[PDB]
């Protein structure tokens, strides 16, 4: 953390305060792929009941 | 801002092409934190009597 304020900055000392040097962003986990149901539902059934 | 999510954040292919223009977003972030930091300074002077 130091050494990104270094960078950031230009220099190999630092003067007492906040730096901004990046962001984070959290990234996905797991991915969520959704489609809807048919209504009508296939009478596979009919053959093998 | 994050002005890599503003442009196109969160892709390789969106930061690859972002990546072309170096600095472009950077400096801008920069004037943010300055005029953040000024109307800090200037709430002080107001109020800080």
């Amino acid at each position: 953390p130091l050494s990104e304020t270094k960078c950031t900055l230009k220099s190999f000392t630092v003067e007492k305060g906040i730096y901004q040097t990046s962001n984070f962003r959290v990234q996905p986990t797991e991915s969520i792929v959704r489609f809807p149901n048919i209504t009508n539902l296939c009478p596979f059934g009919e053959v093998f009941n | 801002v994050d002005c890599t999510m503003y442009i196109c954040g969160d892709s390789t292919e969106c930061s690859n092409l972002l990546l072309q223009y170096g600095s472009f977003c950077t400096q801008l972030n920069r004037a943010l934190t300055g005029i953040a930091v000024e109307q800090d300074k200037n709430t002080q002077e107001v109020f800080a009597q």
